[PDB]
């Protein structure tokens, strides 16, 4: 039970490494959100020009 | 005419990415919530184990 | 034509940002599946102790 | 021990659901990748056509 408590506390730290990795995924998805509004603005500037 | 065709696939691609991004942002929220339950059940199983 | 090129430069800048942000999002998605497989394979060898 | 065994298999099922959830993120990023490749080719032909 001593080394079962230890392995579970190692699995806590490996689950706190997912709570850091999934925070980086959300920031990267916010970086495509800010670029998708640039793409629509840029294609409105290209559409009036090509016209 | 070539530019007009390119600007069409740029518009279509942008909408496909806008939809895909929207969905992926939703899945990221669903993922952090299951890490809230998974960590709750593990900070309580370590407490039962140490008891 | 200079205007169209300036909008094309915005498309360019935004599509490089999305191509890199998505390659880095994917790199944390494989790290999050590997840390999940690790934390699971660990946790089942705490279940091996509880049985 | 019995109540703690199902509580260990409560985190394990939630972690299995995060693998699924992250593989929905992965499937969506892979669709953005193919769309970006088609868009990268289209922006090329415009930037060539405007310099021409």
């Amino acid at each position: 039970v001593e080394e079962g408590t230890k392995l579970a506390d190692e699995a806590d730290e490996k689950l706190n490494s997912i709570v850091g990795a999934v925070e980086r995924i959300n920031e990267m998805l916010q970086n495509i959100a800010a670029a998708i509004e640039e793409q629509n603005a840029a294609v409105d500037e290209i559409t009036t020009a090509m016209t | 005419q070539e530019t007009t065709a390119g600007s069409e696939e740029i518009s279509s691609a942008t909408k496909n990415i806008a939809d895909s991004a929207q969905q992926a942002a939703s899945f990221a929220d669903q993922s952090t919530q299951l890490a809230k339950e998974a960590g709750d059940a593990l900070k309580k199983v370590i407490e039962v184990t140490r008891m | 034509v200079q205007e169209t090129t300036a909008g094309s430069e915005e498309i360019s800048s935004a599509t490089k940002n999305i191509a890199d942000s998505a390659q880095q999002a994917a790199s944390f998605a494989d790290q999050s599946t590997q840390l999940a497989k690790e934390a699971g394979d660990a946790l089942k060898k705490v279940i091996e102790v509880t049985r | 021990v019995e109540e703690g065994t199902k509580l260990a298999d409560e985190a394990d099922e939630k972690l299995n659901s995060i693998v699924g959830a992250v593989e929905r993120i992965n499937e969506m990023l892979q669709n953005i990748a193919a769309a970006i490749e088609e868009q990268t080719a289209a922006v090329d032909e415009i930037t060539t056509a405007m310099t021409e």
